[PDB]
């Protein structure tokens, strides 16, 4: 819930509420009644959805890729990190350090290609998604023995069915994950700056069980991220500029806002 | 006022005494003890002679060379050609033992070397042919001891078991063999090795021609060196007894 | 008649997932069970035993019982260096292989202290001291004894008692590490050095070996299960 | 072992959650955790200013 | 990741120019480590063509008959983050740009040098 | 959890802790404590993952082989034996007896083979797997008269649905299974080394109910071993070299480690 | 369970358990310890599967007959009887009089058939199978008006779905089924021998509800029984000899067993 | 609308499952039980009776 | 009404079962029914005879 | 063999649903919460700090 | 019959279960099963060994 | 049972480990302590990192030939350069510590020889 | 399971060779017994040649022309183990690749013996 205004009468003291000192970096937190004469009200509004958990609480998209049943291009690989899209990611830079738990969710389809193939029988398609974790043997071709996921963890599906989704426990060798790191790798200072051994999950693999078909099929495979149990720490400004680069906070330097015609003007 | 390095196991009518021992391996911490009734499966009362099957059995003494590889014993096939002991089994169907593995090896405090002793069950040796499988004269040598090749076994078609020391037979780490129950034996501080190894089978009790239990290594890590005008001829006797022995299954003799 | 309603992830296969599923036999009867030693009930207990490592894992010594031993002498100087590895028990060759790297395979992080036993293997009437240390990240390996002695250090004596065991305390910025070689999660550098000259009289060899044993202690712990590269296979057998 | 809380609702009833999954990471969001806390943010000063008294 | 993997480099004739590919690996990577060096020539001819590559453990120095036995690498570990090469004889020819690729799977890294001879 | 680090003094003393004798073959088990200066430390790391439990009760594919509607190969058989897959293999092969209930989950996907068949119209594909007990009838050919399944457990799963997914309970003559058997079955010891009566489970059967289609379908059949309230007993050092036979242990001789370039080197 | 071995001593006494007369019909029941010494032992084994629920209750194929969406054959027609399959029948011979629950599961696949049709578009099959009670009227035809099942049970199942099952109570004007009748239904005696107004069930009719498709689609089903609450009366000995006609015991003559080269042979 | 997940091994047919199925004929009397004699409970009991055994099973 | 009864376990743990058909019919089989009385096919004889003393 | 009816609205994917998902790791200890200042618990209490505003924000 | 256990949580919360099979071989891991005991492993020497006394 | 000639002193982040030691001569019959407020001086509050400055410090070696005439050392001198303890001093005016001399030399059996070790308060040479 | 499956046999001309083709079977095999004798001739000719097929409890002797009459199985029973033949005529042709296949489903077993003449 939120505060109920106080009514108020007119007052004249030596108390002086309205002025104050902005250089202490003290906010003045002072109410309407201060300043006017006000009717006492019971507000009923409630602070539910600003807090972190429903803000950060959401499914998005973070990275789509595709595969095909036959051509060179038979399996994807992608490593997790959410600064591949800007719209979470943006929500995430709010804080620096973020400790949470995490939801996947996979959307697959799959689309003919055209081709001069005919009496063409489709089998239902099966994708196989395995998880590989820091460290971890990568399958070299599809039809690697890597693929036998003995402590790797994997999900079947079939078309027609709901999505596969799985819950991931918060993994960081550090209590929280950073946002950003001000510093190199290498104590040498001669490396990347701004990597980190922190924020580090796993890769993610997709291929199909089974060809399916004669003709060619090429399938998209879409990762979405929702954050659970999320805890928030240290917050920081908004990013103000469009991202570059996903590996660095590089940016084009932008105007702090919009301009208007002049000062005085009440239209944009 | 006894000496932590002094010790005496009577066993029969069999006493070995050593006054230069580290201390005594009881197996994974089980003593040698008889079946009860409730994991028994055969219905025949078991025999146990008792004083004559459990007493210490010398077998032949092997050359510690400075260039040896190693050596292998199976205990139950070991002590099958042996006193009562070998005799029992050939007019038994099945049977359960312990053993106390007591390997003997003495020199001067000028003479420096290392050696592992080490009881390593259910030891499925592999063979050079990679198709086949190794000869039983091959794996099994009694009144004997196999020893282990420096060299790789050549690879052709026949049945001879790969000696590799550093795979062991095994085709694992040599390293590594410290997880069974074993112990080590250096020139400058031991004299002798002692364990008690406890019976270890899937099942209550097995035959003891076609199956062996446990195995018995002794591998040298570090080689046996010397200055001239020293001891060069330095023997290893083994000392094996049987624990809390009993058979079943009374037949005419024979395998 | 129940209305219900089906979510994300339904008539999907999960390899690590906890369902019941129905018996293929029936009212089975399965074998009593029976009283086997050494049984197992954690994978830690066995990286707590003393596994042999081949510190003088070079050239050809890899395919002989050399690469185990450890090789010391009597030589005209001081200060000089026995040997010398990183602390990388998952990714370091020399620990890649132990009963404690073999199994660090199957984890990802690895968080704990680490026991380091060398036994002396010369003859009663040899003798020495060594200088065994372990050197903190973020500084580049000691090359002279001078520099190595900073680090946490043990004088070790040869004596009636056989091994001396150094202990690698767990100094490290994260609550974990990772198996895999990495810069970030730096371990550290052990090395060891001639404290005195080894000293032996007349009619006895200046030439011994030193065995080293590493384990682990009853703080390490691992995480997040992955498959060991180590086992390859091209075709079913 | 259900867990019965009140579902969010206007102002001027009751739900019933049981977890199947002993990984707890495995459960659904906290949503009903609303706690305010901003007088760091806003005041991390060391002296307390009373707004009646004159700042300096 | 390569450290400064945009950059230009400025020689003399006949000075050697050395080209710094260091690169850094992440956990993920568990692939075969395999190094390409590709030339982009600066006559806006056919680009992308090889020079010299590294994979397999193995080093291929024919792949462009104008540098023939003047590219090799630097370094003699290679698996070791630093994988350079240098151009012992700089010539007027030697201008244009030069593209490292590291690819160990996971991930692949690239650098592109522009390469100026005065 | 852990033990928790003790806080220790500057100690000058005749008690001598590091110095020991590792010919008793017993551990040290010192602590960081008795050779340097410590601070008490609260440890909240838990050894959980680490149980045999954990490390063994993964799915772990152990053989996939295929069958066709039509030709010669119609139907196939497997017999139960989990060292067709060297993964899953080597973590079992780390004790000498595991005795362990079993979960059998099958993923079976179709595929379309090539040919000049013209209308082609396909019927959901019903396929019928059954287990055979040791002893039991084999079936001959694809439609024989075995495949009535009065005694033998059979399961019939129709494409487009969840895989099929069964529970055995551990069976074995002898108390536990054997991972390795030193010995010959025969008394007279003239027969294949390291071959016992123990470990026999038995044999899977898979086929197609129904041709289908008109044009020819080959379809896959993957058996996943995930075991269940397991136990080990006599831990063993665990495989060095590649797997070349099931049947037999035998290995080539393989460097006990990998090399550096010499002592003293802290790199590969 | 079963009962424990007790230790035995040697004993010489007047006493002569072994001898006995096999002539009274009566089982000696000598345990091994009357004829040898024996050590107790805790039998822990279980005469749990041996039980008659145990054997009977497991579901067996016992007739499998096919059906057209087009052409003279467009349903098909099986009254209930469980002779038609061997293994089943010869389980349920093993007594004289058995008294059971009975469930039916049904497997249906559709097999399209070679045809010069073209542009085939295929419906999803819907099939209708309807149990007529004895005394009950019998469609003439596919499209004759007795498939409205208005007192008669029928189940409609569509493909893609799992198997239609139905669970039937015992029904027998006598107390309990007969296996083996030994007389005439006339009391004149000029009938078909062992012919019996009991074991009588009722009749399975199936059909395609709609054709689905232009081009021609033969569908097969299989009907499998599997007793519950099963109950036995009067044992009596196996078949020795292959049954001929599910009408009549007819068989013929068959060896009492295999032979061997001679007495005192230990091998087949 | 209860939330539910299917998990591995639905709409699957085992031969040898134990679930309920619905009775085909609704509210059906069955024929009350008669006293036969010679039951059996178990098939042991029935293999616990002497069987004569062929031991000059050779030639014709 | 449900029925909690114990699964079948080892030697040397419990299961809800609930019945949602009034035909009864409808219900599972009885798996767990162990009864054994083979004194009527071993021993069918009027006069008890006992083993120590001789058969005639 | 519970019966049961599904309602509009099974197996669809809602981008901000609350159900209960598998773990794809079993048993896996997280590292232990750290003390660490300026923790957040609403987006308001951010709001409720004084921000510059640049009211002459007109041409460069 | 439901059985509520405790989920795994971290440092510095309940489950309900039920078996719908009497098999009890058709029942999930047993996860939540940690228990030590190196003690046979590391020290299966027959006399105690105090660390503060020498070895020998 | 421990052994009388057998020992082990713990000091920082260094261990030294003897197993054939006479005895330890603890100066005269005092052990090394802080200073006390009766009799200090210095105003200012002392500053005592204790874990880094006390700790072991390894000087080069000598070699003990037939004809060596002796060594000698500057105990504050030594260890100016060495660790923190040489910084510490290099930034404070004024210092007051104790130090422990653990001298190490061995030889065979065969071989014979006798060194003197002592400590020399204000040797004025 | 076939004993020793891989091996060589060495026997001068004349001596009559004897093959040993002894097998186990495992309890699953419960399929019908076939046993096919192929030869694969050191000419480099056609290979996988049957010479003497035992099917169906019947034995052929006419697959291959240069052995007439000189294959005979051993032993009398064939359904035990021993399923081992012999060729009473050694001679210069002879030397070659002997395949034994023992095939009772489910399970196939297979033998190689390599035959040199002196």
């Amino acid at each position: 819930r939120v505060a109920d205004t106080v009514g108020t009468g007119p007052t004249n003291s030596e108390a002086i509420p309205a002025l104050t000192a902005a250089e202490t970096g003290h906010t003045s937190q002072v109410v309407p009644g201060d300043t006017m004469q006000t009717r006492h009200v019971k507000n009923y509004h409630s602070r539910s959805e600003s807090t972190i958990e429903n803000f950060l609480c959401r499914s998005a998209c973070v990275y789509f890729t595709e595969y095909e049943n036959s051509g060179a291009k038979r399996y994807a690989e992608w490593v997790l990190t959410p600064r591949q899209a800007a719209q979470l990611r943006r929500k995430l830079e709010f804080f620096t350090y973020v400790r949470f738990d995490l939801e996947l969710t996979f959307v697959i389809t799959s689309t003919q290609q055209p081709s001069t193939t005919q009496n063409q029988d489709a089998q239902i398609l099966t994708h196989q998604i395995m998880y590989v974790p820091p460290g971890g043997p990568v399958p070299d071709k599809v039809d690697s023995y890597v693929w036998q996921t003995s402590t790797n963890p994997s999900v079947f599906w079939t078309e027609g069915n709901a999505p596969p989704r799985m819950s991931i426990p918060f993994l960081s060798i550090g209590n929280a994950y950073s946002n950003f790191y001000d510093g190199w790798s290498e104590f040498s200072r001669n490396g990347v700056y701004g990597i980190n051994t922190l924020n580090n999950m796993g890769t993610l693999y997709a291929r199909h069980v089974n060809a399916g078909s004669t003709g060619p099929i090429k399938s998209t495979i879409r990762i979405y991220f929702k954050p659970k149990h999320v805890k928030a720490w240290i917050p920081r400004p908004p990013r103000l500029c469009q991202y570059e680069k996903a590996k660095n906070v590089n940016f084009q330097p932008s105007g702090v806002t919009t301009t208007r015609q002049s000062i005085t003007t009440m239209t944009n | 006022g006894y000496s932590d390095r002094a010790r005496s196991i009577t066993l029969g009518n069999s006493t070995i005494t050593t006054q230069e021992c580290a201390n005594v391996v009881v197996g994974y911490g089980v003593w040698p003890d008889y079946l009860k009734d409730s994991e028994a499966t055969a219905e025949d009362q078991p025999t146990q002679p008792d004083v004559a099957t459990c007493r210490f059995y010398t077998l032949d003494s092997v050359q510690w060379q400075k260039t040896s590889p190693g050596w292998w014993w199976k205990l139950p096939d070991a002590l099958s050609n042996l006193g009562l002991f070998g005799q029992n089994m050939q007019y038994h169907y099945l049977g359960r033992t312990g053993y106390t593995v007591h390997v003997q090896c003495n020199a001067s405090k000028f003479h420096q070397g290392c050696l592992l002793v080490v009881c390593v069950p259910e030891a499925e040796m592999g063979c050079a042919t990679l198709d086949n499988t190794p000869s039983s004269a091959e794996l099994l040598g009694g009144d004997s001891a196999k020893e282990f090749a420096d060299k790789p076994v050549a690879s052709g078609s026949n049945k001879l078991v790969q000696r590799v020391v550093y795979n062991a037979g095994m085709g694992v780490g040599v390293g590594n063999l410290t997880i069974f129950p074993h112990q080590w034996i250096n020139l400058r501080t031991n004299n002798s090795a002692t364990i008690v190894m406890p019976y270890t089978n899937s099942v209550p009790m097995d035959n003891m021609f076609r199956h062996n239990n446990v195995t018995l290594m002794v591998i040298p890590f570090v080689p046996l060196d010397y200055c001239p005008g020293s001891t060069t001829y330095v023997p290893i006797t083994v000392t094996i007894a049987p624990m809390c022995a009993e058979y079943n299954g009374l037949r005419l003799a024979g395998h | 008649g129940l209305p219900t309603m089906n979510t994300p992830g339904s008539c999907q296969f999960l390899t690590s997932d906890d369902f019941q599923s129905p018996s293929a036999m029936p009212q089975y009867d399965v074998t009593p069970e029976m009283r086997i030693p050494g049984e197992v009930k954690n994978l830690m207990e066995i990286a707590e035993v003393d596994s042999v490592v081949p510190v003088q894992n070079v050239g050809e010594k890899v395919n002989s019982m050399e690469a185990y031993q450890i090789p010391v002498r009597s030589n005209e100087g001081s200060g000089t260096q026995v040997f010398g590895f990183p602390l990388q028990p998952g990714y370091s060759s020399v620990f890649s292989r132990t009963l404690l790297g073999e199994i660090l395979n199957y984890y990802t992080h690895w968080s704990g202290s680490i026991k380091l036993t060398f036994m002396f293997c010369g003859s009663a009437m040899a003798t020495g001291k060594f200088l065994l240390a372990y050197s903190p990240p973020g500084a580049g390996a000691p090359t002279k004894r001078v520099d190595a002695m900073l680090g946490t250090h043990v004088v070790w004596d040869v004596g009636l008692q056989s091994s001396c065991v150094l202990c690698i305390p767990w100094i490290s910025q994260t609550h974990y590490r990772y198996v895999t070689s990495d810069e970030y999660t730096a371990g550290g550098f052990i090395t060891c050095w001639y404290q005195t000259n080894i000293v032996v009289p007349a009619d006895a060899q200046s030439s011994c070996y030193i065995m080293c044993f590493v384990s682990a202690c009853n703080d390490f712990s691992v995480r997040l299960l992955k498959d060991t590269p180590f086992i390859s296979q091209q075709n079913f057998f | 072992g259900a867990q019965v809380s009140t579902q969010k609702t206007g102002a001027h009833i009751h739900y019933t959650n049981i977890n199947y999954y002993k990984d707890a990471a495995s459960n659904s969001a906290n949503r009903q955790d609303f706690t305010q806390d901003p007088g760091k943010f806003t005041e991390p000063v060391k002296d307390i200013m009373i707004k009646s008294l004159p700042a300096l | 990741s390569i450290t400064t993997p945009e950059e230009m480099i400025e020689k003399a004739k006949g000075e050697t120019a050395y080209l710094p590919c260091k690169f850094t690996l992440s956990p993920e990577d568990q692939g075969p480590l395999d190094i390409e060096w590709l030339i982009s020539p600066a006559d806006n001819q056919k680009v992308d063509q090889v020079i010299i590559l590294y994979s397999g453990d193995k080093i291929y120095d024919d792949y462009y008959p104008d540098l023939k036995g003047r590219v090799h690498f630097t370094s003699n570990d290679l698996k070791s983050g630093d994988a350079s090469i240098n151009v012992t004889n700089l010539q007027l020819s030697d201008i244009g740009t030069y593209q490292c690729k590291v690819k160990k799977a996971p991930g692949v890294a690239n650098k592109k040098i522009h390469l100026v001879v005065l």
